[PDB]
């Protein structure tokens, strides 16, 4: 059987998988139980940072990731790490 | 993500970091009409850039922005970069750090000027200059070996042992596919076909890429070319002219193997790889021979791996097996290495910051990286 | 249980007391990156310890922690000890007393510092420093005799009679297998082969261990060396290079017998054994000659016992028979002595306590042990 | 009279014994026309020998008969010898004994074969092979000292005290001016200038011989290289190309001092001289430091004596003054030593006779001379 309860985690809300069309904008919302900690985002094999093409919005305990250039390239998996907590989610793109 | 641009000879490869294949592949050429045009209603398009030039190649006088890994004219390069950023990529330079891949033992001026243009002409928070031999190795997925990297411009060999490098052991060779193209055009004239213009110069190169192949034994094919049947093929030009080649196609790739036809003292590609091995430490030599990796545009022709294997095995000791790995699409391996290289967490810390440039100066590139 | 560590030149032997064979045998070497590495995805690993270094020997520059029975750098020794306690032994220093063995007439600083590091760096209730000549004798199982102890460090002779030792009768000789290796590398260069690197330095030593042998008479084989039929063999290096040697192989072992080639006044091993005997009392001399025991790394080559027997018999009186006991695995005899020595109950009381060190001071080592 | 010929790396020096300067100095090179010749007035001279080759260096392919004191091709050497005895000396080999000079710890085959050809190919009643360190000392005129002999082949150190020499104190170093030339050519490529041909290989060496000098401090000059004024000079090639060099020329001689640039573990010339001194006995060491003599091809650059003097004085005790003697034209000192060495009456008895060679064999060379 499964353990039952996971080790203490830093995410209040886990980002959930969604589906996006090619050229269609994509927005992900994630939340953390504790504030004051930077949240790092990872794309299938490449890290995501607060720079253009990608958008990071950090308000209080809420972190938002926005991708407007998402296409066939982005098909894969995304990982997000807040402090010591490891979590990942899948993005689906249809041609 | 991140942006990766390969500014090699004749072709500009552009794409996004983390992607297995680049978004934009097109020749780095600018074509202008040498001769006055005759027609009514033509837009008279003075400048042609990219693959458009390839279609209208006969009328246009093609010019290469990059010669021997050196860029002759900076504005043409900007048009190329502009074309890659806003055409096929459809992204802004501001958005991500930009990774450029450079061949081993390249001049100091090229790295300093290249970074200066990227910091000034295209504003980006950071950039990094990579080395082709190490990036090719990553595509291979092997920690230890010797990498022979032959681009469209200059062939280079860079051995590597478990991540440690030997700068003395690295050897630069002046033999390349572009050189073969010049030899090739020179060889065609004796037969009775002459090409003296850059625009038709590409036509012989095109012939070389698919029609040309490497003979198991040079002397035997020449001997059997007297009664050629399957040795001759007909190539159709966009112009409409018909070209028939025979023993001529296989003796061209041969020159890399046999520089004597060229008239130069320097040894061929198999001897040079051997020389690089000799430079390297004796202990690490034994797995160097079995870990040989082929890369670049001039390694595409079939039979190269088989000819190299027999030649390396005979020259080298017989106490160990000789293995050569030559995967397909090795031409694009250098660009691929750039996309994978920018995909490592450790690597992002390593990028050359704008602040560091402003304080320390342009000369810090050699200090910071190989 | 108990922990026994033999810190001899070239190799570190570690194991558990009461065991007939040590758990961890590896060379005592520390490797650092001579050249900067250019790849991303490595932990860099600036320091390498043990057999790992042997695999990555070419890039790394090997450094020996112990020279002539003296340790040049203490931290490197810790890394070796750390490696032996956790990597192969898989035990904690706290758990048992630790026995170390040291060669005769060794400098004061090495015993005091060695105990200081063992008491401070690795916490243990007690430790003991022993002498190699006496431990070898116990392995032999003989109460009376003369012990010739030669390692890869410094050759030492320590005669013993019915449990009592003579300090004035102990002679230290500066000849050793490592010294032979330096002579050997020097001798190879005249022939036409040159080794100037520490990594390949080991390779000549490897050759010496199995290819080299002791000639019954140096002059006669050299005389017949002009026409070599069976005196030449082919040795294969990891490099792939092929080496053939003739009279060169037997002349190296000869140097211990005939130091004149080295360029030093001091007499060879047979003369030195004789000199040690002369120092000792005349009454106990008679069973010293028949009780000769050979030990250490440089006594490995076959025929040494046979050459020594005839030479000692010739120089020594004929009134008594000469017997030399030189059993195989004498190289590991010193370590073996350490494991057996720790085994005795009486011995455990004799170990230098942590409490004694703190109160009396470091100078008590000489005061307690010999 | 008598004939003295120096068959060293890169050139052949010939002259008459008893003369302060040789009659014939030219490079030891053979050149052939690699390129087909299309001219209206040539005899198509296929082979060129000597200084004639130097003028026509670009068209010709130059091959060195001697590599590391080893002759690759015997006929070319014969042509050189024929040229030296007849063209400038205008004398017959039969007429006088001939003296040749050889570096320490050179292979057995070189002395035996060299004597064999001198006795057979050129008929002479007797010949002798000398050691460079002892002859250089005679030019100096000092009975005691340490001789650092660095030719165009291999750097050697041979200390001597009041007529007696220590074979174990003689150390061979693998650094040489020719090696520097290879390093230099490798260095030029990073600046954007590339030389991959033997004919132009000489041109960088020519630059090095007069343009290059030894910096008081390597790091300080590199720092001031940014605002170079007097640092950069221009060199004119026979081809017509113009070469400009700055901090690049003085950083080459530095490598002998600092091998780390080369990538080799072995220490520089000042450390090696020190090591040789350590090998030597303690009593004779004190006048060894004050009697240091510099000789050979790579010791030519100004400031070497001053940099070594400060470095030797710093490392060595200050209780004794350190004096280094570096007279001009020390490159030709070895040849000069050969002419003076043959001059002495005692020396004539010492020459290896033809009769002795036939009666015993080539192997007697080691038996007779050092």
């Amino acid at each position: 059987p499964e353990p039952g309860k996971k080790p203490v985690s830093a995410f209040s809300k886990k980002p959930r998988s969604v589906e996006v069309a090619a050229g269609s904008p994509a927005v992900f919302e994630a939340e953390t139980e504790r504030a004051g900690v930077k949240v790092r985002w990872q794309r299938g094999g490449s890290d995501i940072s607060a720079s253009n093409k990608y958008g990071l919005a950090t308000e209080g305990t809420r972190h938002t990731l926005t991708v407007r250039e998402v296409g066939p390239a982005d098909q894969g998996s995304y990982a997000v790490i807040a402090g010591s907590s490891k979590v990942k989610f899948d993005l689906k793109v249809i041609e | 993500a991140a942006l990766v641009i390969d500014n090699g000879s004749g072709m500009c490869k552009a794409g996004f970091a983390g992607d297995d294949a680049p978004r934009a592949v097109f020749p780095s050429i600018v074509g202008r009409p040498r001769h006055q045009g005759v027609m009514v209603g033509m837009g008279q398009k003075d400048s042609y850039v990219g693959d458009e030039a390839q279609s209208k190649r006969g009328i246009l006088t093609l010019k290469y922005p990059i010669e021997h890994g050196i860029v002759t004219n900076w504005d043409d390069m900007e048009k190329i970069w502009h074309h890659t950023f806003y055409n096929e990529l459809r992204v802004a330079p501001e958005e991500h750090p930009v990774l450029l891949t450079e061949a081993p033992l390249n001049p100091k001026a090229n790295r300093e000027k290249m970074t200066q243009i990227m910091f000034e002409t295209f504003n980006t928070p950071a950039m990094y200059v990579a080395i082709q031999a190490v990036l090719s190795l990553y595509a291979s997925g092997r920690t230890t070996g010797i990498v022979m990297d032959s681009g469209d411009g200059v062939t280079h060999t860079v051995p590597i042992y478990e991540g440690y490098a030997l700068p003395h052991a690295i050897l630069r060779l002046d033999l390349a596919g572009r050189d073969l193209t010049d030899y090739l055009m020179k060889i065609l004239t004796e037969r009775g076909y002459s090409f003296t213009t850059t625009a038709e110069r590409e036509i012989v190169r095109d012939i070389k890429e698919k029609l040309c192949y490497v003979a198991l034994d040079f002397e035997q094919e020449m001997a059997t070319a007297a009664s050629s049947s399957s040795l001759e093929k007909s190539y159709e030009l966009p112009d409409g002219q018909v070209i028939t080649i025979g023993n001529e196609r296989f003796r061209c790739p041969e020159a890399l193997f046999q520089p004597s036809f060229l008239g130069m003292e320097s040894c061929g590609i198999h001897e040079t790889t051997f020389n690089s091995i000799m430079k390297c430490d004796v202990d690490i030599r034994k797995d160097l021979y079995a870990n040989t990796v082929l890369s670049g545009g001039t390694t595409m022709y079939p039979g190269i791996a088989d000819r190299m294997q027999k030649e390396i095995t005979a020259l080298a000791p017989s106490t160990m097996k000789i293995k050569i790995i030559a995967p397909p699409e090795r031409k694009y391996s250098v660009w691929i290495g750039g996309s994978i290289l920018a995909s490592l967490s450790t690597f992002q810390q390593m990028w050359i910051s704008k602040q560091e440039y402003d304080e320390s100066g342009p000369s810090i590139v050699h200090r910071k990286c190989f």
